[PDB]
């Protein structure tokens, strides 16, 4: 429900060093 | 290796 | 972990460390799935070949660790095993086929900065990011290499999901669709993989939907680690999910 959003990244919206690599290999 | 916990939690 | 790197704090705050009483060891990696459930592989809890049979009191639960072997004190919660549920149907005489077990915990654990739960994928979750070469997320306190050997603190990888006929191609294992594998073929020249201390960890996603991270994947089986030709096989938890949901809605 608030699963999965962490608390410090994305609830503060800010990411983490690599989870951008992730994305840019969905698709 | 590790360090010991808290008792209460053994 | 092998060929990770130090994971960011806050970065994994579902993970879990699996520790040992006494001796008081680290037994397996976990995952927070609520504020009463943890999730793991059977494999880290029921191993007869290896007379592994682990009863709730024989350990501990870590949650919002970061540091392997400290206890940090005001970060971390240590939390008791209310009840062991593994998959009656988890076939560890041949494959390690639904390798995949649930934790209650005697007490709630509180969320904070550095505990909180991930998501379970649902159908549509896992039919839109369980594709080869979409890359998913590994972390662990188990060891750096096959055989520099401990992490000092919690590590991080990220790897590709491979086709199943490479999978099934690079063992001689039977494989099964409760089953997928990750990793970098030599071809792609990345390296990275889990290995021993891993083991029940979380592989996660981060669906660019709803921004939110899912795990797909329990580390279940592999040979040696971050072998070239080689790669990590993962519990696939939408498969199981049934299982899952059958065992919490009804204790
Ligand atoms: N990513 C990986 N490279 C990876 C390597 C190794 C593991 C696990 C796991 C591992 O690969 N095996 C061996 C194995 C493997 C396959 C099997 C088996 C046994 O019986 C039937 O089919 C373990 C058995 C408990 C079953 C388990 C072991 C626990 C410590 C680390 N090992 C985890 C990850």
């Amino acid at each position: 429900a608030d699963c999965g959003l962490r608390p410090l990244f994305e609830k503060k919206s800010l990411e983490d060093k690599t989870e951008r690599e992730l994305l840019e290999s969905y698709i | 290796d590790f360090e010991e916990i808290p008792e209460e939690y053994l | 972990i092998v060929e990770g790197s130090d994971a960011e704090i806050g970065m994994s705050p579902w993970q879990v460390m699996l520790f040992r009483k006494s001796p008081q060891e680290l037994l397996c990696g976990a995952s927070l799935i609520s504020d009463r459930w943890v999730l793991t592989a059977a494999h880290c809890l029921l191993y007869p070949p290896w007379d592994k049979n682990f009863t709730e009191n024989d350990l501990l639960v870590r949650i919002g660790k970061h540091s392997r072997t400290r206890y940090e004190r005001n970060i971390e919660k240590i939390s008791m095993l209310e009840k062991i549920y593994i998959h009656p149907r988890y076939n560890w005489r041949e494959n390690l086929d639904r390798d995949i077990a649930l934790m209650k915990l005697k007490k709630p654990v509180a969320f904070s900065d550095y505990i909180h739960p991930v998501c379970l994928p649902d159908r549509e979750t896992a039919a839109s990011l369980l594709q080869a070469g979409y890359k998913g997320r590994v972390t662990g306190w188990g060891n750096l290499k096959e055989t520099k050997g401990q992490p000092s603190v919690l590590q991080v990888v990220n790897l590709p999901i491979v086709e199943r006929p490479v999978c099934k191609d690079s063992t001689r294992i039977r494989i099964t669709d409760n089953m997928f594998c990750a990793g970098y073929k030599p071809d792609e020249g990345k390296r990275g993989d889990a290995c021993e201390g891993d083991s029940g960890g979380p592989f996660v996603m981060k669906s660019p939907f709803n921004n939110r991270w899912y795990q797909m994947g329990i580390v279940s089986w592999g040979e040696g680690c971050d072998r070239d030709g080689k790669y990590g096989f993962y519990t696939h938890v939408f498969r199981l999910k049934k299982w899952i949901q059958k065992v919490i809605d009804q204790f």
